[PDB]
């Protein structure tokens, strides 16, 4: 009769402790397990796909356009777009990176971006792809603009250009939730020469966008999300 | 000399070629294989037609219009009218397959568009109607017609949005499915190689879809002035690895 | 740190460590022919 | 020490990994290296709260239910009446949890169950009583409870839990799938029927739980409140899919809201940060 | 045994310890034998009590708040109500702890929270209600509570605990800054605005803590006032600082009573013993 | 079934007392620590500080 | 006098737990066994015996 | 691993374990494999729940 | 895992473990004279 | 005494020992160039 002293917190059941439980079904025989291809061990092992992001944001209700970036041919030094680097936020949010980044608190580490060109194969352009650090205001202008981390893309063969968005940041992690002192900087695009088009072709060349992680990030302190809910538990 | 563009597979008795490729995806990086003694459940001897179910059958063609929402086929049902392969599938109570699945889209230099040729494994599809009623079977087994998306939905069917993919999920995030794009300035073709993917051994071939091939346009279809409007799409699928058990006299579906 | 089984069924016991076994390419590379970084994605 | 970044200097070669193909499918993994002159840092991190056994490994409510505990004489329904309640076990009717389990397609995994029990009083009693509750584990096949203090409450081989109101009970339930997993998505049917029902199946079948209070009744009535949380153990996950984006309206089905419309925010400019 | 003193005799060297020049901001460690003829004598004395992990390593209490459980028909506003409420976790609002942690910089440390909930019925009520508490961690960005009885209590993927009215809750957090260290100080704003505050950063971020009781409700109200005390353990501290001499009249900032202008006691003569 | 006897004091809550509890984040990684210049281990290291005396109390 | 903490289901009645508890008859001798045929270890191994199925299910 | 079933192939044999004579009392253990082609499958089960033990535990 | 017994009745302590030793035939032939599957029943 | 940590995160650890590492020159002769008690302050 081994005397004991019992402590605070005592019979508390906290969600998240992780301990032994007796087992109500004991001596139970569970099903062999098969082989089942594509097995998922970490998060950090999806978010490095990269989805395509609905940049063009414009409208009222949801439609595949809004996955389609609008480009003019015969345009000079315009601006083709810009956003915030909120990835819990804005246009992010519903993407799989911004989705699972909303199940963490704090995020930290490089951004992958890729735009792939649909338009014709006989046409040509030039485009330039920036990042600007936290700190300013986006930029108005090209001039502006590649003053920062940029790229200048050569449309050919080569149908996509990856930019990655270095870790760029004085403090180790950011908030994922909107927060002015964890800000990330802008991001925006403009011609660096203009898109041409060949004869007997007119109208609106499109560009898809693709976010994803690189090996880089990290994610941490899990939460609750605000991409969903519910007024009524739901019945057969 | 040789290129990732340029490439012949050969299946059974049908050899398919495309000289605008864009690589290969191979499902969650695995190639069919036939179920191992390890895996196995059910005592009896599988039946391995080979080259006879194991060759490519082409699906009537598509046509892919400027206002295209997309197109969805459920297999191993958009086979099951294909020659010895069908035959197999309703005389058996159980099979199992994987399969090679070939888009084909050819245009011109001076066309756009862009499409988006998706596997999904397991595509619970959403109803018409919402709430707790279910899609009728024979809506989910159109066979080789498949699910034209820009038809009108009728009572006890899919919805017909392909922005939500047709379940309450996101068109841009089908990416992290097993995809390819046909992108004209570039591509010509769109292959993925499907393994064997589901929680048992050994399935009923009628009663379920182990996955449901997509093709999506994303980027609207620009032809070239005084061009035609359209362009075809033409889908060639070959079962791989099949394996049937459990033979007995022909199963009895709605209809 | 310690930690002993206190019941026979390997359902009660507490949570698994980490995979550490990660690998993305499953999902980021399925490609049949393989891609280098650096080198033209089409030839 | 795992490196998150190389040095890297200037650059001008034939070698551009910043060009790729995303016809192909592929994300190759390019590093701000590829593309900008970088310095050494190290990772200082090994990503173990976004294994899936963190990820799924807490507990979440999966169900809230009542029961009562008066007289019961002369009552006819002591289902309806509230001296017993039933739950069909599943892991969709609470969406916080739902939309978790579904980033995956099958999921395989052990049960950590902890089950509350809260009393309230809400109309003149002179005190507040102390019930047992009991909580039975009711197989497919079993014989079902009809009244409140059956032969079925004996439990010869029924798992039952006795616990206290105030009070909370925790058991671990070890994978009872009848595959080699359970199936977030089944699009299938049970028979090839033209009326049977479309994605729901036994195949994600973990049982009924029945409640009830052991106790006689007071003079007053006692309103117990159960609250069902689930937490995974052991766990194991295939084929990741798509997030949720729409709101769930029905159990085990797909169906959304067809009024649901803009589920992505909207600007008015493109251009606009 | 350390030595506090050692023999020392008489002097008449060139050697002066007694002189120094205090205008190089320095402080020498001059000795009583530097200046008079001494006995060898032992510390006996190591200084644990004086250590940071001791000096800061006791509970003190942070923060009390209420909540109540009635009727929540027909109410519009149930945190105005009182069914639940919130609390930013800081450490700055209650003074005893706050001038402690303040002698140092830069602080960090992990977190031994235990919480105590009692319970009053003030007026006319038949018996004592034992109720539940659920205390939820929100971190920023998780979806705030509403109502008493929202989808968000479901906390799938927060951590809550359950404990009863009269216990005690007790669990460790890890150091969760976004840098380093916690700032007890920071002469900087979030963005180089005229009109942003001053001081407050989401680098001392510790989260937010909501509270409910789970029970409904029963014929009289129960008044449930919380206690958190929090305890640092695993402690580093960098910097130290002038204590504080006058009262402090906000959170997280500096500011002090403009009418307070006597912190220093007075005499009438510096001569006066 | 291990028998015990609990023992007097068991369930208080001693401010001063020092154990072991559960994390309520389990499986959180802490920021890297980086070098930060004036360490304070002991109270007795900072007293031994030389700090002006208001001695001149009149006022 | 040792610290612990108790957890979530303490006090609970599992009818399916597998634990010690005291004999409420210490020191007492069971009668010794006997050798006894038809020992059934198993329920597997009495399924594996044929009986007669009510095939004429009319009446 | 203990084997479920075997691998068995045609036959046409004297050896007819498909008869026997239930006059006895016996319940000859059969395996599908005795009437049926089969092939190799493991137990993947040691029936641990259907002890006695278990059943009356 | 692990268990000691903390009491001194060996009637104390849990649960058996499992027989591992089924025998059906007892049931299934009890016949005097050995019959073999294959061969005639009775001769 | 003895210790053992029944928990898998180290932030569950009760407190951290003496530091007996003190040392008050950082703050107390802070200087460049080398005082010695008992020489002339400045030269
Ligand atoms: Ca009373």
């Amino acid at each position: 009769g081994l005397p004991t002293t019992t402590l605070p917190g005592s019979g508390q059941f906290l969600t998240t402790d992780d301990r032994q439980s007796p087992s109500a079904l004991p001596s139970y025989e569970p099903t062999p397990r098969i082989h089942i291809p594509g097995k998922v061990r970490n998060l950090l092992e999806i978010i490095q796909v990269g989805t395509l992001i609905p940049m063009n944001n414009t409208g009222t209700n949801d439609n595949v356009t809004n996955y389609l970036i609008p480009l003019h041919a015969d345009r000079q030094n315009e601006q083709i777009f810009g956003t915030k680097l909120y990835i819990g936020d804005g246009v992010f949010k519903t993407t799989l990176l911004g989705e699972i980044a909303q199940y963490y608190t704090h995020w930290s580490g490089s951004l992958r971006i890729s735009l792939m060109y649909t338009g014709p194969a006989l046409s040509s352009a030039k485009i330039i792809l920036a990042y600007t650090p936290p700190g300013t205001r986006g930029p108005e202008d090209k001039k502006e603009a590649m003053l920062g981390t940029h790229v200048v893309w050569d449309i050919g063969l080569q149908s996509t250009i990856v930019m990655t968005i270095p870790w760029t940041s004085g403090v180790q992690f950011r908030y994922t939730d909107p927060d002015t002192y964890t800000s990330a900087g802008y991001l925006s695009c403009w011609y660096l020469t203009s898109l041409i088009l060949p004869p007997q072709t007119s109208g609106q060349v499109y560009l898809l966008s693709f976010i994803s992680a690189c090996p880089d990030f990290k994610l941490r302190l899990m939460k609750d999300t605000q991409t969903i809910s519910q007024t009524d538990a739901l019945t057969e | 000399g040789y290129s990732d563009r340029v490439q012949q597979i050969t299946l059974g008795n049908s050899t398919i070629t495309t000289q605008e490729a864009r690589n290969a995806i191979v499902c969650y990086a695995e190639w069919p294989e036939y179920l191992s003694d390890n895996d196995a459940s059910d005592v009896n001897k599988t039946s391995k037609p080979d080259i006879s179910v194991c060759r490519f059958y082409t699906l009537d063609s598509k046509t892919w219009k400027a206002t295209s929402k997309g197109w969805c086929w459920k297999l191993p049902d958009a086979l099951k009218d294909m020659g010895v392969f069908g035959q197999n599938m309703f005389y058996h109570s159980l099979g199992r397959t994987g399969y090679t699945i070939h888009v084909q889209c050819n245009a011109t230099k001076f066309h756009s568009g862009c499409l988006l040729v998706v596997v999904i494994p397991e595509h619970q599809l959403a109803s018409h109607e919402g709430g707790t009623v279910s899609v009728k079977y024979k809506y989910t087994h159109p066979g080789d017609r498949g699910i034209d998306l820009d038809t009108v939905e009728v009572a006890g069917g899919p919805t017909s949005d392909a922005i939500y993919n047709m379940d309450g999920t996101l068109l841009g995030n089908l990416l992290i499915f097993p995809h390819q794009f046909i992108n004209m300035r570039t591509n010509n073709t769109a292959t993925i190689v499907v393994p064997y993917i589901n929680s048992v051994p050994i399935d009923s071939m009628t009663r379920h879809n182990n996955v449901s091939l997509m093709v999506v346009p994303i980027a609207p279809l620009n032809a070239p002035t005084g061009s035609s409007p359209t362009l075809p799409v033409t889908v060639t699928i070959a079962p791989m690895c099949t394996e049937f058990t459990g033979i007995r006299s022909r199963s009895i579906v709605p209809q | 740190y310690t930690v002993i089984n206190y019941y026979k069924d390997a359902a009660s016991s507490s949570s698994a460590g980490q995979s550490f076994s990660m690998d993305p390419s499953k999902f980021t590379e399925p490609v049949k022919d393989l891609m280098l970084k650096g080198a033209p994605a089409l030839n | 020490q795992t490196l998150a970044s190389v040095s890297s200097g200037p650059k001008h070669t034939q070698s551009v990994p910043a060009l790729t193909a995303n016809e192909t499918g592929a994300t190759l993994p390019t590093r701000p290296s590829d593309n900008v002159e970088t310095r050494t840092t190290y990772m200082h991190f090994n990503g173990s709260e976004t294994d899936v056994e963190s990820f799924l490994g807490r507990a979440a409510c999966v169900h809230v239910t009542e029961i009562k505990n008066k007289n019961a004489a002369g009552l006819d329904n002591h289902r309806k009446e509230g001296l017993f309640n039933d739950w069909k076990i599943n892991l969709s009717s609470l969406v916080q949890l739902r939309k978790k389990l579904e980033l995956f397609t099958y999921v395989r995994f052990d049960s950590e169950y902890t089950i509350l029990a809260t009393a309230s009083q809400p109309e003149a009693s002179s005190y507040s009583s102390n019930l047992t509750v009991q909580a039975m584990y009711v197989p497919p096949g079993a014989p079902n409870p009809k009244e409140w203090d059956d032969y079925t409450w004996q439990s010869a081989s029924n798992p039952s839990v006795f616990f206290k109101v105030g009070e909370t009970s925790r058991f671990s339930v070890p994978f009872v799938g009848i595959a080699s997993a359970y199936n977030c998505f089944y699009d299938g049917y049970s028979h090839d029927d033209p009326d049977t029902p479309y994605g729901i199946t036994v195949l994600n079948h973990m049982g009924s739980m029945a409640f009830r209070v052991v106790n006689e009744h007071d003079v007053h009535t006692t309103i117990v409140k159960i609250r069902v949380y689930h937490r995974a153990k052991h766990v194991e996950a295939w084929i990741p899919r798509a997030p949720r984006a729409l709101p769930y309206v029905s159990i085990g089905r797909t169906n959304y809201p067809r009024d649901s419309k803009t589920i992505v925010k909207k600007r008015t400019n493109i251009k606009t940060y």
